[PDB]
């Protein structure tokens, strides 16, 4: 959710293109479809 | 993934002529000019309706047979050294283009003169047409065909299947995705999954791929008794209820309280069944389909020479000097090998393994005694028309009867576990 | 974390065919609740 | 009573999603009515 | 070490008097020139635009057509090295995955 | 592509290119030396 607001502003990678930065967090109601790039903090850029 | 495309041409077993007839071939072009069509290879059978058996077509795989050895001497027309794809008639087909998608009636005058002279055991480089070569989609799609081909051409007995396990595999909402098939039949998956892969290309190492190569391991660990309810795999497997059915199926199933344990590690093989009742086996094509999409998909390692032909031996898309032994198991010792895990096991009683095994012997001496009759119908055949003599099916031995070593081959699978 | 809870009928030795059961066709193991977040936060700030 | 009254034992079970489980089955307490049964049974087996 | 091409945009921003300022942490080449482009995704597509590795547009000229220049006989050719467009080319760290990018990409 | 979801108005357009040259070229043709004398200088100044 603080992703789909910060879009445009601070970047969040995805691992999947099906998945999207503003795709709806209620889809990711399961751990399977947690993100690689939100399973690792240090994977994100902290500059991104 | 496979970057190497080369063919080689089917040779007669001591025939001086290709083994099919033009009625063969009408039969087999029924309604279309395009041999590529999986459904031109095969009429799709449903299991247990499944099984074709006709006058021309006494098994699927026989028409397979005969689709293989048109399709060997039609190829040679572009893959000759002019690469013409319209100029001559091979037995009246003449290729509608260059990039030879479709054949034709050959033309009168072209009908008069004579067809190609194919020369047998030809190895090809599927490069050397110009018009492959300009399209990677298209040679590589027209490669699923030649591959099949290839690897049935290269067994002088039985075809292996290969079967690869990959814990990432199971990693993923690809896992999610083969769940969407759960409580499908594997015929029913497999039909799917194949029609899937013929609408489109995917990655060697690509998430469809790694969820084939699973269902191909669950479906022959549940084939040889490897994996049961009392031996789940993370409580998923493929189940079938009745052994030695007609279209016994392993049906994906769950069991709660018996999950089975897995050595970690990547394993990726091709056994080859002794049976020759594989011609009226709708699994054992279906996994023939899978595995040579899967082969298209990603280029596997060269196979043993010694666990190859001498004359095919070094193929450089196919054989190598070390390579993977293929593993020989007869249909009927194999189910036993099936009922006799699970009898050990203790899930089912004796008596109802003896069972099994006793209605196997039965169909086992039914289809012999039908395969047997027809090789004497196609000799007398052959005897009586030598200028259009024909084989419905690539001829079989009573050696293929025995067992050769199945229980060798299931003790290996068990080992593989 | 768990995906969902199951029961079975049968004893352990006998094998038979699996069939379809309430527990699964609910993927969530507990009832799913939704709450007014304002009221919720509401009361946190405001107990004495 | 919605089926399966032929059933031997009963076993509830959960899973992760790394897909561990936990299933618990609890032990049979006998019925009086039972064995009472069995005792009448062999009874009227005698006095038909 | 500094990326290259970065070091090359930011010649031509400044040529334009645009601002770099932004891109001047970018302008440092931490490990790889490839996988510090791919993380970068700001700008205008038309500044400079990297389909992940792959990236197509003109390297710098070759010769610099001056105003004297009046296309004679005697004046030497620059075989469009003067041209400021001239083409875009797609570079990647790898030619079979370029080539599965050009799979059906336009040739 | 642009940048922003509230982008500012633009004028490095090969569009907004080509209308500055037409017009240049049009000024150019009004400064030509046998057409610019029969134009009043106060007309040639309004049309450039």
């Amino acid at each position: 959710t603080l992703a789909n607001m910060m879009v445009g502003f601070e970047t969040i990678p995805m691992d999947n293109q099906i998945y999207t930065q503003s795709r709806r967090a209620s889809a990711f109601s399961t751990p399977h479809t947690w993100p690689r790039c939100f399973m690792n903090i240090q994977l994100i850029s902290p500059i991104d | 993934a496979r970057a190497a495309f080369l063919f080689k041409t089917v040779g007669f077993g001591g025939l001086q002529n290709v083994p099919i007839n033009d009625e063969l071939s009408s039969h087999l072009l029924r309604a279309g000019n395009s041999p590529w069509q999986l459904t031109q290879f095969l009429d799709w059978i449903s299991l247990g309706r499944g099984l074709a058996t006709s006058a021309l077509v006494p098994t699927a795989g026989s028409r397979y047979y005969q689709m293989s050895c048109l399709l060997s001497g039609t190829l040679q027309i572009p893959f000759r050294p002019n690469h013409r794809w319209g100029d001559i008639r091979f037995l009246r087909l003449v290729w509608s283009a260059p990039t030879l998608d479709g054949l034709v009636v050959a033309p009168p005058q072209v009908l008069a003169q004579p067809a190609l002279q194919a020369q047998a055991d030809r190895v090809y480089d599927c490069d050397d047409y110009p018009f492959l070569a300009r399209d990677p989609r298209f040679k590589h799609r027209v490669y699923q065909q030649l591959s099949a081909v290839t690897l049935l051409n290269l067994t002088g007995f039985g075809p292996i299947s290969y079967v690869r396990v990959d814990e990432d595999m199971w990693s993923g909402d690809v896992n999610q995705l083969l769940m969407n098939y759960f409580g499908h039949t594997f015929a029913e998956i497999a039909y799917t999954l194949c029609q899937a892969s013929a609408n489109r290309p995917w990655e060697h190492d690509g998430t469809y791929a790694r969820m084939t190569q699973i269902i191909l391991s669950l479906f022959w660990l549940s084939y040889v008794g490897v994996i049961h309810q009392q031996n789940t795999y993370r409580t998923f497997y493929f189940q079938c209820n009745r052994r030695g059915d007609a279209a016994e199926v392993w049906i994906l199933s769950c069991s709660l309280n018996h999950s089975a344990q897995i050595r970690p590690g990547n394993r990726s093989l091709f056994v080859m069944p002794t049976s020759p009742d594989w011609n009226m086996d709708v699994n054992l094509i279906l996994s023939s389909t899978l595995t040579g999409c899967l082969c298209s998909g990603s280029q596997l390692p060269l196979i043993d020479n010694n666990s190859v032909p001498a004359v095919s031996r070094n193929i450089h898309g196919w054989t190598g000097r070390a390579g993977n032994q293929l593993h020989g198991f007869q249909v009927r010792r194999m189910v036993t090998e099936f009922c006799d895990r699970l009898r050990r096991d203790g899930v089912m009683t004796q008596a109802q393994q003896n069972q099994i095994e006793a209605l196997a012997d039965q169909t086992q001496q039914f289809k012999r005694d039908k395969l047997e009759a027809w090789a004497r119908e196609d000799d007398q055949y052959n005897q009586a028309n030598p200028n259009s003599t024909m084989f419905r099916t690539k001829p079989f031995t009573n050696a293929q009867w025995g067992r050769g070593n199945t229980g060798a081959t299931s003790a290996a699978i068990a080992a593989l576990i | 974390v768990p995906t969902m809870v199951g029961v079975t009928r049968q004893s352990r030795d006998t094998i038979t065919q699996p069939a379809l059961s309430l527990s699964t066709t609910n993927t969530t193991v507990g009832v799913p609740l939704a709450l007014d977040a304002r009221a919720i936060t509401v009361a946190l700030l405001s107990g004495k | 009573l919605s089926g399966d009254p032929r059933m031997t034992q009963l076993a509830i079970q959960y899973q992760q999603y790394n897909g561990r489980t936990f299933n618990v089955i609890p032990e049979m307490p006998g019925s009086v009515i039972a064995d009472c049964v069995q005792l009448t049974a062999e009874v009227f087996n005698h006095e038909y | 070490h500094v990326n290259v091409f970065v070091a090359n945009a930011l010649v031509g921003a400044f040529l334009s008097n645009q601002a770099f300022y932004d891109l001047l942490p970018l302008l440092i080449i931490n490990d790889t020139m490839i996988g510090d482009l791919l993380g970068t995704g700001a700008s205008l597509s038309q500044f400079f635009q990297s389909h992940g590795d792959v990236l197509e547009v003109a390297a710098g000229r070759k010769y610099l057509q001056m105003e004297n220049y009046s296309n004679d006989d005697d004046d030497p050719p620059l075989f469009a090295k003067d041209l400021s467009d001239y083409a875009k080319a797609f570079y990647s760290d790898t030619y079979e995955v370029l080539d599965r990018f050009f799979w059906t990409h336009d040739s | 592509p642009a940048n922003v979801t509230t982008p500012t108005l633009d004028f490095t357009n090969e569009l907004t290119n080509w209308r500055a040259r037409v017009c240049e070229l049009m000024k150019n043709l009004v400064d030509n030396q046998r057409y610019q004398p029969g134009w009043t200088q106060s007309l040639v100044s309004s049309m450039r």
